Parts: structure tokens; C-alpha cells; sequence
């Protein structure tokens, strides 16, 4: 896999994709 | 933390992964 | 606003929307 | 959880502000 | 709900999340 | 180009796509 | 509808484009 | 207008609400 | 059609719409 | 990370994001 | 081809990059 | 090439549908 650059809502996809059935949790800073 | 490193410089799918459930 | 069906990436895309700077968890499993 | 509430079945985006932190 | 930072499609995607069945025109400057 | 099934938040993407600065309206109601 | 025309039947971005302003 | 706003500042859901049909 | 200013994943979304069943091939520089 | 059904402009938006520079191509014909 | 092993199958991130140049 | 020419700058569907197989 290559490295990423993901802001906003790629980044909310990009963990949904690697987590799948999982789930993730999204936590920004402040 | 991951979220601003994702888009200020890069980050993998393996840093990612750290935050399934 | 409305209720629709909010499903795979969209769900966890609409949880960015509405939570934002919050974060949110997104947990298929329960 | 989520998916039923909002995939299977629909929520307003109020109720998707049940899952945020 | 949080403040939205939005640009380009991201736009789009949040007024049909917001719409929903009503639907939503999109209206830029020029 | 093509002609495929564009739903939901897939036919406003299209739709910001072919309009962009024109912009559009999404009337699912008809 | 645009939803008939082109979710639920299929449409060409030139249909699409009918939906523009 | 609400277009250059949302991408240029900020805006809020309920000032999208303004924008449905 | 209008001319498009696509970044990122915007642009696969948009190659994708516009190849519809023909697919397409994704060649970023380097 | 998982096995999940990936479609339409979801199997290519995950292409980018597992191919990124590499590209990638998307001929759902075979 | 990738449709059917990704989307009517199910498959992996590393099954993705199959697809990859 | 076009990845590039559309994210500096601009490109038009008719150059995006030279990249379809
Ligand atoms: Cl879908
Ligand atoms: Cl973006
Ligand atoms: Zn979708
Ligand atoms: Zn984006």
C-alpha cells in the first residue's frame, strides 16, 4: 500500500475502508 | 494525532488501521 | 433536515458531517 | 447500533448525533 | 451540529444529506 | 461517455460534475 | 423525475445535464 | 453565496437547510 | 459540460463517471 | 484490515487509496 | 475481474492492489 | 499529465474520457 494524504471527509473514507466490519473511531484534534 | 497527520503530511493505511475498533 | 437511509460510507460520511470536530465512532457490530 | 438505525431503518441527523464523541 | 468547512462536490454531498427527499439546488457565484 | 444508474448522493456528484459553476437543482419530488 | 431518469432508469451526463441551472 | 462560503469560511447545516427545495 | 478542477480522489470519481462500463486507467505522474 | 463488497465508484475510490501513485486500472469488463 | 472478485465478491485491501500498475 | 492537469489547473470531461479504456 503507498502512503496517504487525506483531509476531511478522505480520511473518514480511508478508515472506513480499512477497517470494515470493525468500525473505527474519528477523533480530531480540539 | 491521526487526523491531522493524514492531511498536514502523510500517513499509511497501517496508521490507519490502529484506529479500528 | 430529513430521515433517509445512510448506509456503508455514506453512514460514516454523514457522521463527519454531523459530528465533526467532535469525532464520532463508528461501531457496525454494536 | 448505527446500521440499524440508519442503514437498515433511516435516521434523521439528529439521531446520527447520538455517535459522535 | 458543527460548522461546516466545504468545499467543491463536499458541498453537494452535504446539501443532500441535509435535503434529503426535498432535494436542494446548488448555486455558485458565476 | 456513458449512460449508467446515478442514485442518491452519487447523481449530485454527477450532477456538480456536468454542471459545476452553472449549478443545478435536485428535485427527487419531481 | 431526475431520480427516475437516472437512478432508476440510466442516463448520459448529456441528460444529466438537463438538470442544470 | 452560500457555495463560496462553505469553501472560503465556514458555514452550518442550518444555513445549508436554506438551500433545499 | 463544464470545465473541472479535481484533486485527489475527485478525479477517480470523476474518470469513473465519465468511462462508465469502459473503465479507465489512473497514471499520476511518478 | 477486512474483505468488504466494494462497488461503482466506491471499488475505485478504494484503488486510489490502496494503488495511489502506483495508479491503477479499473476494467470492470475483464 | 475486479467487479466480480471486489464488488459481487468480497475482497481485501490486498487483493486491491491487484488492480494497481 | 491529466492527475496533475486537473488538480493545478483545469481539465475538461472530453480530456478525462481519453483515459477510459
Ligand atoms: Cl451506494
Ligand atoms: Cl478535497
Ligand atoms: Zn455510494
Ligand atoms: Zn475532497
Amino acid at each position: 500500500f503507498v502512503n496517504q494524504h487525506l483531509c476531511g471527509s478522505h480520511l473518514v473514507e480511508a478508515l472506513y475502508l480499512v477497517c470494515g466490519e470493525r468500525g473505527f473511531f474519528y477523533t480530531p484534534k480540539t | 494525532g491521526i487526523v491531522e497527520q493524514c492531511c498536514t503530511s502523510i500517513c499509511s493505511l497501517y496508521q490507519l488501521e490502529n484506529y479500528c475498533n
